[PDB]
């Protein structure tokens, strides 16, 4: 009973720590690379991320200066 | 018909007295189980807090080297996850910076 | 018959309500107890996180 719920929570805590460590280690090794070439890394990541998001979400590509639209939700 | 009625009434009465005792005992069980369930939930939060509280120091000291850079990496990830589903409509403009390389060189 | 039947109905419902009443009271205690316990956990979590912030 007692031990049961004790170890149960303890696992979540351990998972967080382990997950945190991994993410930290990834951002660690990558930080010096960014400092070496900030502009090049920024452009690469920026385009890589942008192509992924726009790859799925629909787009209009309509010209500005006209303020009218119909969201048409459901 | 009078004897039947009075006897039948007493019978139903005796049956009904037992029924309320049953419910009373039933409700008592509910209380105690909930107590234990809540008790367990309390111990879980305690440990579940230590987890994020311990990890918060790792995130802070690690990312405290370059906040702007960490904001870029993290913020980009968020977009990929937020717009993952095909349930959005990005009404961009042709003048948009990302479309800077769509105008005749 | 109606009279005899009516008596049964009146008699029958009476212990029925008593049971239902005890449950209500017990449910309130559970809420109170559960609420108090929930606060402790949440409070503890907040306390631990506060120095990190």
């Amino acid at each position: 009973q007692a031990q049961r719920i004790l170890e149960e929570a303890r696992a979540y805590k351990a998972q967080t720590i382990l997950e945190a460590q991994g993410e930290v280690a990834r951002f660690a090794k990558l930080l010096p690379e960014y400092k070496a070439a900030p502009e090049i890394t920024r452009e690469r990541l920026y385009i890589e991320t942008m192509e992924k998001v726009l790859g799925n979400t629909r787009k209009v590509l309509v010209n500005d200066k006209g303020g009218n639209l119909m969201v048409l939700p459901l | 018909n009078r004897m039947r009625a009075e006897r039948e009434a007493v019978a139903r009465r005796h049956r009904s007295q037992g029924q309320e005792e049953a419910e009373k005992l039933r409700a008592t069980a509910d209380y105690e189980v909930t107590r234990t369930l809540a008790e367990a939930e309390r111990q879980g939060r305690i440990m579940r807090g230590e987890g994020d509280a311990e990890a918060a120091k790792l995130f802070a000291d690690a990312f405290s080297k370059d906040p702007d850079f960490y904001a870029f990496i993290r913020s980009l990830r968020a977009y990929e996850n937020s717009f993952s589903g095909n349930q959005d409509v990005m009404v961009m403009s042709p003048d948009s910076d990302f479309f800077r390389y769509m105008k005749t060189p | 018959q109606y009279i005899r039947e009516a008596e049964a109905y009146t008699n029958e419902v009476q212990p029925r309500a008593n049971g239902q009443a005890q449950r209500i009271l017990e449910e309130a205690r559970a809420y109170k107890a559960q609420t108090i316990l929930e606060a402790q956990g949440e409070v503890a979590r907040f306390a631990k996180l506060l120095p990190e912030y």
